[PDB]
């Protein structure tokens, strides 16, 4: 996260770190949606152009964390993966369309002050909140700028951007399964995700019922925090039928 | 060794 | 049923330092 600030303790209890076993490193962000399911970006697991193809056994899920590097004894919980499910129409070739994957954990995670699931939106949540100008929150342990790394989880709030502006910012084809967010150059505030934040959540707090909803998944940007560029996020509600299908089957 | 070691049970 | 409610915030009715910035944007 570029130009964010340190998260407060327990501010994002759904935040998950995907942690690579060997070499021991930050793989990506993720989010806890139930005691056994974690949501992330498909490209965190599978992206052939960068030779990324992780299997269940390659990584761990670390929940309840704050510090990037410490083993937070009695606070974090570390879980193993039972199975990975990548959207079958994830389009890694062209534009990361449907950049979404679910991971089932081997055992339920116990909830605590530090560990708690986020809600997924339904159609009415999406229609109410996914509006140009409305702000969401992005959190992660990724890089502090494009070209170092945070001591603790970073947070930034960022406005949703009008679809024509998003499209006009890039030569990549943007789909209805994506939205973009970030400040315009004139706005005089900054902030973005960056390397290692992919797969993490873009959340919004419903003013109707006072719950947090995961509206997006950190997907991709052209660099980090560049003027006239934006962050592209997987539209969670548009892919929710798939989410429900996988969770109902498995 | 950027990351602190994990208990061995998780590996 | 309890999704999206943070034990250290909503559950104790404490706000974090910037969730108001989100609320003020929901015009
Ligand atoms: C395969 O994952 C990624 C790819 C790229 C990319 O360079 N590309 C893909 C885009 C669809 O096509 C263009 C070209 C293809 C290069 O392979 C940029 C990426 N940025 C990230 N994640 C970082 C955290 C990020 C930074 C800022 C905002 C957001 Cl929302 C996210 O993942 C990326
Ligand atoms: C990734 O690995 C799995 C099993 O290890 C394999 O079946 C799959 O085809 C691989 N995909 C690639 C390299 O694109």
């Amino acid at each position: 996260i570029v130009e964010g600030s340190d998260a407060e303790i327990g501010m994002s209890p759904w935040q998950v770190m995907l942690f690579r076993k060997s070499p021991q490193e930050l793989l990506c962000g993720a989010s806890l949606i139930s005691d056994r399911w974690v949501l992330t970006a498909a490209h965190c697991l599978l992206y052939p152009p960068w030779d990324k193809n992780f299997t269940e056994n390659d990584l761990l899920v670390r929940i309840g964390k704050h510090s990037r590097t410490r083993y937070e004894r009695n606070i974090e919980k570390i879980s193993m993966l039972e199975k990975i499910y990548i959207h079958p129409r994830y389009n890694w070739r062209e534009n990361l369309d449907r950049d979404i994957a679910l991971m089932k954990l081997k055992k339920p995670v116990a909830f605590s002050d530090y560990i708690h699931p986020v809600c997924l939106p339904d159609r009415e949540t999406a229609a109410s909140l996914l509006q140009a100008g409305y702000k969401g929150r992005v959190t992660g342990w990724g890089n502090l700028k494009e070209t170092g790394q945070p001591s603790v989880l970073q947070v930034v709030n960022l406005p949703i951007v009008e679809r024509p502006v998003c499209k006009d910012s890039t030569r990549i084809r943007i789909t209805d399964n994506m939205f973009c967010a970030g400040y315009k150059p004139d706005e005089g505030k900054r902030g973005d995700a960056c390397e290692g934040d992919s797969g993490g959540p873009f959340v919004m707090k419903s003013p109707f019922n006072n719950r947090w909803y995961q509206m997006g998944i950190v997907s991709w940007g052209e660099g980090c925090d560049r003027d006239g560029k934006y962050g592209f996020y997987t539209h969670v509600f548009r892919l929710k039928k798939w989410i429900q299908k996988v969770i109902d089957q498995f | 060794g950027d990351f602190e070691e994990i208990p061995e049970e998780y590996l | 049923a309890d999704c999206g409610l943070r034990p250290l915030f909503e559950k104790k009715s404490l706000e974090d330092k910037t969730e108001r910035e989100l609320l003020e944007s929901y015009i």
